[PDB]
């Protein structure tokens, strides 16, 4: 018996169907008129109204298009795809839900960003090859571990101020190097160079092209220079998805903050961008070295991994350095490039990702996801994994739940990782209608000018009227 | 509350040029004037050709806090050869440090430069001008032919500044020797004899200075800052600097010998690149002969509270304990990026009452970052490491931050107060702030009442008006006040209170006998300097007889100061020590009867009886209470008899009991009853008293049960053993029936009656006979359902007696009759006895519903007398009594498992017939 299909009153196929999926409509003479069309399931498979005359639909949902997803990023073999099914094709009723699958991977490679600051203080001409080869190569491994890097280029000296300058003759104020009879360039400063770009061989080219200056006190200050390249980002021109990196060399000891205070510059550090139109540091002679503690700040504020590569007779202080500045690693910059380009790689091998999805072009009319995470973590209620890394798979589902029918039959909606170059739509569509009265036969003279509603064979008359073709009154209609 | 806060002096200089980055006090021997010395080494100043080449400027307290530059100088650069100046002296910084003792003011300006005579070049060698009256001289001890950065070349000497006891300069240049730093020490007298203008590498024979080390030791800026204390016992002032990049930057102090710029220890601190050493200070901050060494850490980083680094800053205090052995403490800061540690100001006796203090700054903490410092006392142990008091800066970063405290000095008395005040630098905005210190007076203080544990009110005292004989007790105060500064010998203050427990919400107790309040204050003013000065009060006691309230009583008083009409002449206000009190309190106790214990352990007992065992509940039963208690305890103070009461007087009658004041009320919903037995209830005396309550309707339920339990002062929960009385649930259930007749007797022969061949009329058979029966309830007990039966007398001898014609019904019940009503359909000589027992019997039967006390039910009959019976001749001249009966009995209660009483109650009523028209004899 129903429960529910037929108690809640039955008008007409469309009504009908408006019930929940439980109720199906039935149109054939073949069973007495003892209760409407739309008694449930199991009254309707025994009484069994006619095959050809059941209206009875079941939601489907089909792969419209699945192309798998890629295992691998190269071009040479595939477009990478990351998430599938790219488009499944959804029948629905107005209270209905069906299954819907859903796929991602981690193809594409992480983003990243490798600044790299020089020395070009007198101290480096010594190794400066050492220094050019740890650039080139910076930029030449990277792009054999990741397809999307971006370098940059600056360089540090000292503030051009007394005691650090020679501003004695007016030669040494041009050329400093003049009182050892050699040639070099004035001081800088701190002078951003190149901005972060994908142009491999401009950077790499470009910074053989760099020289040495001269000062006077075995410290140089390459603080202010970091501190410039962290909080300069439109200059630097830093991503913001991608990881970032910041090379910072250097041969001797540092100026640490106070140390302006020889020099007349008592104005603490406040990391700011100073960085001018003519790329130099305005503020190099007027603002002293940053502190530990502010460097620190502003680096993991800007999500900045600094690694110091520095010459073998100062490892171990800038590695005391390092644990004042929680999360910095250091490295010997040596002639060959090794243990810098490890640093970078184990760096990389950290950068874990996320994978969050958001819906677009969703109707108001149709469910929350329930994410599978990596170590098969088949949680529901969340909806976005965390930690994952390139080559691992994430699966998510959810159902079509119906709140009710819209205005008209064809919609869609489209699902996207966020993040992702990759997306996939749902075609919904909704079938809410009925093809009983699809033939225009309805409100004919066999159903008596429109007493009764056409079965497709049979008038559903309304009150007070009678028969197949409504052609009897029920006020009439007596026993003879 | 030493250092005032309000209304410090303030001294601007032109903008921009860092005025305030040095400050120190002018004490001028040759007269009595001070003066504060500022520097501002920035100021563009009017020498020809020169762009600020820094000023030092003499600002006075105080006329118009005007500041006036001191004319060290009045020339521009010099020159060597035409065309070939040896003297650079525009951004040279004059006033970067400066320094004075007695008539001796030394500044100097770490960025001159000049040109070296055996090159054209221009090297920071830094300068000093010394001035002792008005014989300015220069000195330059770095200027020389040691030439290079490799020697005194770019010294940037007069970097720190110092004196000694005698006369010894102390001088730093962090840059000698590839800054490795110096320093060079030579004596006043030999620098002022010295000095030509016209030679450029002057030398001074009783000359002190340190040497060019190993290279390992460049970039150390020995002579950061320097300081001079006696480390060694000779009595002459050692030398103490600060290294703050030594070590691997870690940092570092040196002490030097004070005679022979000798070694004698090294202090190194713990954190890489915290500045271990920007600032030092020698101090003996624990009262003894031995002087001890701080050191200023400002960018040092601690674990903070989410285990995270954070840049606080620290000072590292070093006591000195007579065999050259430090024990080392340490001071962590209390806001991040503040520097705290930046400046070290050794004061002394700023603490009057102890031992010398010291102030360290954070001049980029605080609100805004304005800058903050922190003052911080000595004690015998060592250091008070908490803070006593905070200072701030109060002006707006243009553009540069303010770094108030940057740079301060104390250990000196302008105003003449006899402790040191304090100079704050600002020059950020180009300011100096002066604090002064403010006089300490200490108050010590007692109040004593020896008629202390009063027993027995003793009521003697008259009170005022009224003169009622009234209880007390002794009441008196006292302080005593001292200082060791200039305050005044006129100290003024203003109050005591009776009770401390009660200030919540309660009832009034004691007052002061002539005051009538509870609390009191009155003026006096106490010298300064002398004994306690004191009088006693007079405190009427209150009370048993109306308030009961006897918890102890406490008195307690506080001292009421006033800083106004005590402010010195200079503008400056008194404080009260830090550490002492305002509050004090005795309060003893109060005895009454109790033993000697905390406890006094009120063992007691209670009991309750019933009067009437059995509820009997119908009305407003008379049911009556019987109620007793006893102690054996220490005894009971607040011996209050409480009861619960059921949903539901009089006892005073009779002396039956020992009757006693009781209430009754029903707070929050508590229904309840409040009977009191004494307070305190005299020990042993026990008592018993009674009680009546007497309305009740609910079905089913027994849940009267009156209990008792005693209240006490004990400070335990003292709960009473809770005894209940006990009734049972039973009720009497009387009933009977009664009924009347009308008319009572007849007599024959009925008036104009004659036989008949068939009666339908009424007087056709004979005269109206009518019984009325009346049941009615009597005992308090209703029934649910009930029965009665009427006995009637119908035939007798085949012939009938009387003749019923119809029942009438008033009141819950219903009848039926055992044989046909009116079955003839009529138109509605000694006396026998005749009843259902000899005649044929007519019984009516009827059921009854609930009867109540007064409630009843009736039943009438109608009937007529059978004429015929006894007017026939068988019958004439015959007398019969034709009475009837009634019984009834209940069925049903409304109840099942309760008691239950059946009733056998009946009745009868007469009707006689007589003959009475007899034959004559
Ligand atoms: C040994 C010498 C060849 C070496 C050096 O370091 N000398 C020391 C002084 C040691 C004695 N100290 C005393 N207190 N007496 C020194 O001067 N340190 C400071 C400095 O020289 N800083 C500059 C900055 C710069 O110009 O970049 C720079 O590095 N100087 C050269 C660099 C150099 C030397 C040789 C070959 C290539 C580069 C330097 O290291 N010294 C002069």
């Amino acid at each position: 018996g129903p429960n529910i299909c037929t108690t809640r009153g039955v008008s007409s196929c469309q009504q009908c169907l408006a019930v929940s999926p439980m109720c199906a409509w039935c149109s054939d003479e073949a069973l007495p008129l003892g209760s409407p069309r739309c008694d449930l399931k199991e009254n309707l498979l025994k009484d069994n109204c006619a095959p050809e005359s059941i209206e009875f639909p079941v939601s489907e949902a089909r792969v419209l298009e699945d192309r798998p997803l890629s295992d691998k990023g190269s071009g040479d073999s595939s477009q990478v795809t990351q998430v599938s099914p790219q488009r499944i094709a959804l029948r629905l009723r107005p209270d209905d839900s069906k299954n819907f699958s859903i796929q991602v991977r981690q193809v594409e490679d992480y983003p990243v960003d490798i600044y790299y600051l020089m020395d070009l203080s007198y101290s480096m001409k010594d190794d400066l090859w050492s220094i050019q080869n740890l650039g080139t190569k910076l930029a030449t491994q990277m792009r054999k571990l990741t397809s999307n890097l971006r370098i940059g280029f600056g360089a540090f000296v000292d503030k051009p101020v007394s005691p650090y300058m020679y501003i004695s003759p007016p030669e040494a104020l041009e050329n400093p190097c003049y009182d050892m009879k050699t040639t070099c360039l004035p001081m800088f400063g701190y002078k951003h160079v190149l901005t972060l770009t994908d142009q491999v061989t401009r950077f790499n080219e470009e910074v053989k092209k760099q020289s040495v200056s001269r000062n006077r006190d075995a410290p140089e200050g390459g603080f202010d220079a970091i501190m410039q390249a962290t909080v300069c980002d439109e200059k630097i021109g830093w991503r913001n998805d991608a990881s970032h990196l910041l090379v910072f060399t250097t041969d001797a000891k540092t100026h640490i903050a106070l140390d302006g205070r020889l020099a007349g510059i008592v104005q603490p550090n406040d990391g700011q961008c100073h960085v001018g139109s003519d790329n130099h540091y305005s503020a190099s002679t007027t603002m002293d070295y940053p502190s530990l503690g502010l460097m620190t700040e502003k680096l993991s504020q800007k999500n900045i991994n600094l690694i110091f590569a520095v010459t073998e007779n100062v490892v171990n202080l800038y590695q005391n350095y390092s644990e004042l500045i929680p999360g910095t690693t250091v490295g010997v910059l040596s002639m060959d490039s090794s243990n810098v380009l490890q640093l970078i790689v184990d760096a990389y091998g950290k950068i874990r990702s996320k994978v969050e999805l958001e819906v677009r072009d969703l109707p108001e009319e149709l469910l929350s996801f329930n994410a599978t995470c990596l170590n098969n973590e088949v949680i529901p209620g969340l909806k976005s994994c965390m930690g994952l890394k390139i080559g691992d798979t994430v699966s998510f589902s959810i159902e079509a739940k119906v709140r009710g029918c819209p205005q008209e039959k064809e919609k869609s909606f489209t699902i996207k990782p966020v993040g992702f170059k990759d997306s996939l739509i749902v075609q919904v569509t909704f079938d809410c209608d009925c093809a009983c009265q699809a033939q225009a036969e309805p409100n004919s003279h066999r159903c008596n000018n429109g007493n009764g509603t056409f079965e497709c064979g049979v008038c559903r008359c309304g009150p007070g009227w009678l028969g197949s073709q409504c052609e009897c009154s029920e006020e009439d209609y007596r026993p003879s | 509350f030493n250092l005032d806060v309000d209304s410090p002096a303030e001294y601007s200089g032109p903008e921009g040029s860092y005025f305030g980055f040095a400050v120190d006090f002018f004490v001028p021997s040759a007269s009595s004037r001070m003066f504060l010395l500022v520097g501002a080494p920035k100021a563009n100043t009017t020498q020809p050709g020169i762009v600020e080449g820094g000023q030092v400027l003499k600002c006075d307290w105080s006329s118009t806090r005007r500041c006036q530059p001191i004319e060290f100088d009045a020339t521009g650069n010099r020159d060597y050869a035409k065309d070939d100046p040896l003297e650079f002296k525009s951004h040279q910084w004059f006033g970067a440090s400066v320094r004075s003792k007695q008539d001796k003011i030394l500044a100097c300006a770490p960025l001159y430069h000049w040109r070296t005579e055996m090159k054209q070049e221009r090297e920071p060698v830094g300068t000093c001008f010394l001035q002792d009256g008005t014989k300015t001289v220069e000195y330059a001890p770095c200027r020389s032919q040691d030439i290079d950065a490799d020697g005194q070349g770019f010294c940037q000497g007069g970097f720190s500044i110092d004196f000694t006891k005698a006369d010894r300069v102390l001088l730093g240049g962090p840059g000698s020797f590839y800054w490795q730093g110096q320093l060079i020490s030579d004596q006043v007298a030999e620098i002022v004899s010295k000095y030509d203008p016209n030679v450029y590498s002057i030398k001074y024979n009783n000359q002190l200075a340190t040497r060019t080390a190993q290279a390992i030791f460049d970039d150390s800026y020995l002579g950061y800052s320097v300081a001079v204390g006696d480390f060694n016992g000779d009595g002459i002032d050692d030398f103490v600097s600060g290294v703050p990049r030594a070590a691997r930057t870690l940092g570092m102090v040196y002490i030097y010998d004070g005679k022979n710029m000798s070694s004698l220890y090294n202090f190194t601190g713990e954190q890489m690149a915290a500045y271990f050493g920007f600032s030092v200070a020698a101090t003996d901050i624990n009262g003894d002969d031995y002087a001890d060494v701080f050191i200023g850490a400002p960018l040092f980083m601690d674990r903070g509270s989410d285990g995270k680094l954070q840049e606080v800053g620290q000072v590292s205090v070093s006591l000195q304990r007579a065999s050259g052995d430090f024990q080392t403490t340490k001071l962590n800061g209390f806001e991040v990026f503040a520097r705290f540690g930046s400046a070290i100001a050794p004061l002394g006796d700023l603490d009057q009452d102890g031992f010398n203090d010291i102030a360290i700054a954070a001049p980029y903490g605080g609100e805004d970052k304005k800058g903050i410092v922190y003052i911080f006392n000595g004690r015998s142990t060592g250091l008070n490491a908490v803070p006593s008091q905070i200072l701030e800066g109060q002006w707006a970063a243009r553009s540069m931050p303010p770094s108030f405290g940057y740079s301060m000095k104390g250990a000196t008395d302008i105003d003449k107060n006899g402790y040191p005040d304090l100079i704050v630098g600002a020059f950020g905005v180009d300011r100096a702030i002066l604090y002064r210190a403010r006089p300490v007076i200490t108050v010590n203080a007692g109040l004593e009442v020896y008629p202390s544990i009063l027993n027995q009110d003793n009521k003697t005292c008259s009170l005022p008006g009224t003169a009622l004989k009234v209880s007390c007790f002794n009441v008196r105060f006292c302080l005593k006040a001292d200082g060791k500064g200039v305050l005044p010998r006129k100290l003024n203050f203003q109050e005591l209170l009776l009770d401390k427990l009660k200030q919540k919400g309660a009832i009034r107790r004691a007052l002061f006998l002539y005051s009538r309040s509870p609390s009191h204050s009155k003026n006096m003013t106490i010298s300064r300097g002398g004994l306690m000065q004191c009088e006693e009060l007079i405190a009427y006691l209150r009370d048993e007889s109306e308030f009961r309230d006897k918890t102890p009583i406490t008195i307690f008083m506080e001292y009421r100061l006033d800083y106004r009409t005590a402010a010195d002449t200079t503008g400056l206000q008194p404080i009260l020590n830090q550490f002492t009190p305002a509050n004090i309190s005795r309060q003893a106790h109060i005895l009454l009867d109790c033993g000697e214990d905390n406890v006094c352990k009120p063992k007691l007992e209670v009991s309750v009886d019933s009067d009437q065992k059995k509820i009997y509940i119908g009305d407003d039963n008379p049911l009556t209470l019987i109620v007793k208690a006893q102690n054996q305890g220490e005894g009971a103070y607040e011996a209050e008899l409480i009861v619960s009461i059921p949903l539901q007087g009089v006892v005073r009658n009779n002396e039956a009991l020992a009757r006693l004041s009781c209430a009754f009320k029903t707070e929050n919903q508590t229904r309840q009853v409040v009977c009191d037995l004494g307070n305190p209830m005299k020990a042993g005396t026990q008592l018993l008293a009674g009680l009546r309550f007497s309305h009740q309707q609910s079905e089913m339920d027994t849940s009267v049960k009156f209990d008792l339990q005693i209240q006490s002062s004990n400070l335990f929960d003292k709960v009473s053993p809770v005894v209940s009385h006990k009734v049972d649930l039973a009720v009497l259930a009387a009933v009977e029936i009664r009924g009347v007749s009308s008319p009572d007797h007849v007599f024959l022969p009925i008036p104009n009656w004659e036989h008949k061949e068939n009666p339908e009329t009424e007087e056709d058979v004979g005269p109206v006979v009518q019984h009325i029966y009346e049941l009615r309830n009597n005992g308090p007990s209703s029934f649910s359902k009930a029965m009665l039966h009427l006995q009637w007398p119908y035939k007798y001898n085949n012939n009938t007696l009387l003749y019923i014609l119809h029942y009438d019904i008033d009141g819950p019940m219903n009848c039926t009759s055992d044989m046909e009503i009116n079955p003839l359909r009529i138109k509605i000589g000694d006396i026998h006895t005749l009843g259902c027992g000899v005649a044929q019997c007519l019984k009516i039967v009827c059921q009854v519903g609930r009867l109540d006390r007064g409630k009843s039910a009736i039943l009438y009959v109608k009937s007529l007398l059978w004429t015929e019976t006894f007017m026939n001749k068988e019958n004439q001249n015959h007398s019969y009594s034709l009475k009837s009966s009634a019984s009834f009995n209940v069925i049903e209660f409304p109840y099942k498992n309760l008691p239950i009483e059946d009733i056998t109650n009946s009745t009868l009523v007469t009707t006689n017939v007589t003959w009475g028209i007899q034959p004559a004899p």
